[PDB]
């Protein structure tokens, strides 16, 4: 259950969700697991926002446990591609793929809330790919590529060496918001604005 | 047990069967049997009838090494079907004493398997595929008398042989017949 | 075991049964039995009672080759039903000693199977079907005495024979009555 | 969860999705696996866009893991058939069938984002087709046709020889966006337009 | 095994049971038992106790043919229930030596089955039904002494008989009492 | 995911789907498997379109792997029955039942896209019908009728002999768009109308 | 997928389905299996149509594989009960219960398309009713009643003898549209109205 | 599939279902099995109709195979409770609980179509209630109460003796519409009212 | 097998058990046992211990007829529970030699069953119920000494008897004690 | 069979186990064992080791009556756990010869069961619960020496006893330490 509400104005009266109101303000919410379906939805929202106003900033709210590598790259390419600057904000967790995305925001504009959590790790395949060795060797090759591409593109955004990333991600690597800033994944850690 | 009893009686005639998918379980029993028979009479032949679709390489190599290390000769008969590990083991019979029944089919191909885990874990699995693929080919080459390049090429996909063709390829020494 | 014990006693009378779907498992046991019986008394006949709906060609050929290579004769009785591999194996009995029980049914038809993988893989499977179809026909032709063209044509779909009709087609030499 | 929003104008005020807004701009999204259902949806969209304005370009955004052969051809025929030019843009992956489609855009107008990935491979059948040999021989035949048709229609659009395609697709063939351009599957690789 | 052991001891008394659904498996064992008993003593009767709900025709005909071809007589006892193949086999006992226990029930009806494939395949299956229906009726007519027309008619749907009624219909020669 | 869009006019402003816009233009889409449910939907659409304007043509877009025989005939009867001409257009595949329908459009107006595919075959029953032989014999009979009715009605529309159809469909028969035209299942094969390659 | 469309008029502009347009024109569609749910829907539609205009005819389009006996009778009673004449039209199949309904239209107004098919058969119970014998005997009794009621009511509408219906339905009885007319289940067989 | 349609008037133009049109006319449809959910829906409808116009009659269309006892009573209490007269009409079946409801309409106003069917029987519990004997005895007791309450309330509305009901419902009791009238469950049997 | 071995040893002491649901399978074994024991010693009693919830009538009547036709007497002991068929068979024990253990419960009720098929098929099943219901009542009447009208009435629903009550109803001759 | 063999050897030492849920099946075997042992040596004690969570009353009463009717004494040992029927049967051991192992637990409670069917059917079930509840309480009262009013009250819900408490309540005569 997710409420909707109505907005007064001299022009007229409109119904909206929180998610729509968020989008109205150029905020895209990345909250599920990055499956092929959700990725298209993100790209489309990105592309549409650019089309609607190419100069104004797009902001991306991230609380995602991660997701598909093929999708990660497609989203990434789209983020980088659009005319508008991308502001990335980790709200809870940015794990796996989501971590790379968080990191892939435009420099200066990458954030996290203080008890946010960033986790990086190398690509896994749970479930099994079956096949002739010839097929499996091709596959394995493609996976090494995929792995080194994750490392390349994190290296690009973090200012770290690709080989260092590979070492740090060989096993799972958990980062507090502070640590994530040090690592070069985010620029600033949001402080609370309460009165 | 009627089937057990029948195999038993054949076992005492130094006749063993590889009649199914090659598991660890089936392999172990075969290995035990070859061990037992060698230990009984270390001079007399063992006859290994094969009607199998193939199976585990690991498990198959147990059987193979056990065959090679046996003191006595190991004769191999291809009946109905000798596929994959089944073909390998057939062709691994002591040279001169490898038979095909006239309407038996032999199937040679490369290894299949699976890949899972972290990219690191998979890199390792892959490395191993290379080692194994190479070795299995090396051995089939040795058995058949073919060059490893042809074994590689022909083994790329399912490669079917009639008894006749299996003879000329070198999987087998003789074809058996009567009337 | 009561059933085992009963078959055992028949086994010692040189009587074997193909009473089910033809697997690798069943085939192997039969092949073993024929091997064991030949090795016991290489001169006396073996009686192969068949009541089977058919099964694996590969497995069936193990039985067939084992039958052919046996020193002794192999008499085949069609009881209840001899279908597909069952019919084949019946008809493969040593000529003159192939029997049908009077209300046994015989079923002749072409091979069935499956097609699985990449287009390349499938091309290969298909090629194999050709070889096998051809060969199985060639052999039924040989057994029956019919021309391969009629075996091809009749085998296209299920082809049913009464004991009577099976005799005149050549699957069988005699019909038993007594 | 996929937000909707509203568009101001002097004429009136309209509600739309991102997918609709995309469609309003003659962009068709190919994101699922190309099942028979999705294919009809793609064709209908194509046909409708043509009917609405036959001169203006249609763009096809592709991020698809592939799909049915029978569907592939139908979509292809529709792409080629409509009056309007087709612009194909690979975002993410264009695999299997989706690769051919990507390739099948009007020459000059085939694109990919830089880390996009194109995979080509010959038609597989996972799951088994059961049957009498007679039936299976007919089937196998039809599959060889289907295979060689994939190779023909790629050859047409890539400028490669059909036999070469067959050699290259015998096993899986993965192409970076750059490699895909070299192969003749796309014309250009999109560079990022970030203002900074 | 206690049950096996009990049947065994009866088996040696030339007493066999058809106590279940008639499969290939059950049929084959019965056929083996009749073969084995004939081979032992070819002069003495075999007693076939039947308490079965029916089953496979193919499998049932294996038993029937085996019965007919046996040298010795085959006495049949309907105990509890002799249905469908069960009734058929009961009625196929050697004439004069077919018995019903007093509260046994006999069930006569026409064949059941199934239809599967292409229209062509089904056309063939159907053709075969005709053949079989005809033949099964012909035989029950023979066993009972009734005319084929009455067998056809009565067999159209489930037809129940008490031991009494079964006697007068001709499924059975005697009813046992004491 | 299937977008909707809006159409401007001096009369008013209307929302529609592609499928609705297609129907607005007298195009009925036959894309699923022809189950009893879908068939009713097709017949209703046909009947309604006739009721809305009996003189104008109805077009039927076909990309269907086939379907029920009982449904096939119902659709067919409705196609033939309505006042309006029927135009049939095979977009991808017209298999089994869908093939007959394709063929059953009004002569002159049966089409296919070039890499379309038409498959004809006799009626199968996957799954089993169980029963007493008496019931089964009735069933079988009805199936032979159904089979010969498919052959009759194809014959009618292809110009071929019924017995020939039966021979050609005993096993599966796959046809390219060209082959289908030859066979007399469609009249023309659509050529692409791209404005860019129009310079040829 | 079932399209909707819009109807112009000088009064206003209305959206509708094919099924709604059909209903607007006093046509009720009987296309599913006659389960208790659907039957209520049919009765309600019938009752409503009568309430909306009791003099004008109601037409019932039938393509149904059959259905529940308890439902059959309810629908029937309703059909006969309403003031308006009922026109029945078999479009594909009218089997089992559906057949009786087809037959139960007002005389003169029962139809079928030419390759339509009518199947009649006696009531079956697939699935098992469990119980004490006393309960089962009561049940059986009720089923014999139900059977003979089907035969009565077909006899009424076909002009045949009840006992003859029983003979003919003991087993399944399939009728072509022509045969069905001969049998007295329909009055006329629709001929195609194609302008060419 | 259940169509909707539109109603002309000089005041305005409204869209409705058959079920809504029915309700607009103070007709409540009792067509499912009387589960706890459906019973609440029936009560709410009854209560709302009373609130809207307490003097005008409410009609209840019944074609139900029966349902929960606890629900039966609730609905019953609500039927009797509201100011408005209740007219009950059995269209197909009124079984079990539904039978009691049919019977429980206001006297003079209980009806059935001619081939309708009324079935009464005592309360069953399919499925098992598990428990300590102390719990089971309490349960058994409550179920005897429930039983005798069904018998009481039928007796009240049929004019029969409670003990007679018990005897007659010990086993299943099936009634034709005529029989049901004799039994005192309905008052009149509806005759068809069609013009020909 | 320990349980088999224990029953075996009792079996040789002419003691048999009906300790479960009455199937064709259980019935057949019991019938075989009574046959085997009669054939061994045709003069000595057989003791049939019954602790069963009931079961198949068909199967039960096999046991019943097999009991009646046996040359020797058949003593019946109700232990723990004798329900439905269990009660019937208990009460069928040879008069005078029907025992209840003191805390055994006896359950008498009418037949249960099922109805399926075409209206014609069901009409037939129903007819059969009539026949069977009648007969089962007739027999319980005979056993107990009660009039068939009371057996009908009391049997209408579950009718529970303590050992005491069962004695006075006539299911049983004695109650055993020490 | 190793476990069978081990129990066998104990069985010949007149030692029996009730080591599981009390079914008809388990009960029967126990009843048979007690019968067999009595018939062997009618003077020597039988030792009944009990480690059971309880079970069917019907089945339990078979065991109980069989215990009572045995000529020889029946010693009962509560080991690990004697619950519900298990407690009942323990307490039903011949007075003086009822033992608890020191860390055994005893569980007394009232019957559990189920209710289903028509209201009439349930009325009947209920009636029977009354009868059974009353008698089971009566008997536990007799065994323990407690008044039925306390057995009723204590049994209302799970009532747990240590060996110690079980002795003072009267389920058991001794506790074994050595």
């Amino acid at each position: 259950i997710l409420p909707s509400f109505i907005e007064h104005s001299s022009f007229g009266v409109k119904e909206s969700n929180p998610y729509n109101k968020l989008f109205e303000e150029r905020i895209i919410f990345l909250g599920v697991q990055v499956d092929d379906a959700s990725a298209n939805d993100i790209m489309a929202q990105l592309l549409v926002l650019e089309s609607l106003d190419p100069d104004r900033d797009i902001t991306m709210y991230i609380n995602s446990p991660g997701g598909g590598f093929t999708s990660l790259m497609a989203i990434y390419d789209t983020m980088q591609y659009v005319r508008a600057d991308i502001q990335t904000v980790c709200l809870g967790q940015a794990a796996s793929a989501a971590a790379v995305l968080l990191a892939a925001g435009t420099p200066g504009k990458r954030m996290a809330l203080p008890n946010a959590r960033v986790l990086i790790h190398q690509p896994s395949l749970s479930g099994v790919i079956q096949g002739q060795f010839s097929d499996l060797e091709i596959q394995a090759a493609e996976i090494e590529r995929m792995r080194t591409l994750m490392e390349t593109t994190l290296a690009r955004h973090t200012g770290k060496d690709a080989g260092v990333i590979r070492k740090d991600t060989d096993r799972d690597k958990i980062l507090t918001a502070e640590e994530a800033k040090d690592y070069g994944i985010i620029d600033t850690v949001l402080e609370y604005r309460k009165l | 047990s009627l089937t057990d009893s029948v195999y038993e009686r054949l076992l005492s005639e130094r006749i063993i069967f590889l009649g199914s998918e090659v598991n660890d379980e089936i392999a172990n029993r075969l290995c035990a049997q070859i061990l037992l028979l060698a230990a009984e009479d270390a001079s007399k032949d063992i006859s290994l009838y094969i009607n199998s679709p193939g199976g585990s390489i690991s498990a198959g190599m147990a059987i193979y090494d056990t065959m090679v290390l046996a003191p006595c000769d190991i004769a191999t008969y291809a009946m109905g079907m000798a596929a994959s590990m089944g073909e390998f083991l057939l062709a691994a019979g002591t040279k001169g004493k490898r038979y095909a029944l006239p309407h038996a089919r032999i199937l040679m191909h490369q290894p299949l398997g699976g890949v899972t885990g972290s990219a690191a874990d998979i890199a390792i699995q892959a490395e191993q595929f290379a080692v194994i693929k190479k070795e299995m080919f090396r051995l089939n080459a040795e058995f058949t008398g073919q060059p490893i390049e042809r074994i590689e090429a022909d083994s790329d996909r399912d490669r079917w042989f009639t008894a006749a063709e299996a003879l000329e390829y070198g999987f087998v020494d003789h074809i058996i017949t009567r009337a």
